[PDB]
């Protein structure tokens, strides 16, 4: 579903919290025009899509980076 | 294909992106149950994969993803 940049962050956060015991979160980046970019998040059951333009790329970048680093932990 | 190294996978991905921007794409998959993170970039002619999350490399993975986003938005 096409969603704005704000609610996409909390949807992705809830997706991260959902697959803690089982599941994988897929994040895809691709250049979509019809400059704009397309980002989709899908764990297999729920699909979320968001388009980011150059007017809010800077605002979206820091939030996306903080969210991505917050909910990823592997092997030390 | 599966270049399990650093400073070589990223350069190859950048070269693939510069080869064709309309078809280049990257998919990020994280599995919390196994604690594994995998990076795959597809150019529709070649595909590269990268297992062994190496949690120390989270910053250099997210920075690469954001850098690709910046080029996709420029």
């Amino acid at each position: 579903v096409l969603l704005e940049s704000e609610q996409f962050l909390t949807e992705l956060t809830r997706l991260f919290q959902k697959c803690r015991l089982s599941g994988s979160v897929f994040i895809t980046l691709k250049k979509y025009d019809g400059n704009k970019c397309l980002l989709r998040a899908t764990d297999g059951k729920k699909k979320i899509s968001t388009v980011v333009s150059s007017k809010e790329v800077n605002k979206f970048q820091m939030a996306y980076s903080n969210l991505l680093r917050a909910n990823m932990d592997g092997l030390k | 294909a599966q270049y399990q190294t650093w400073e070589e996978f990223s350069r190859a991905a950048e070269k693939l992106y510069l080869a064709d921007p309309m078809k280049a794409r990257v998919v990020l998959k994280y599995r919390h149950s196994d604690g594994s993170l995998c990076i795959k970039v597809t150019d529709d002619l070649v595909c590269l994969v990268y297992r062994t999350d190496q949690a120390q490399d989270v910053k250099k993975i997210e920075k690469f993803h954001s850098q690709l986003m910046r080029l996709m938005v420029a």
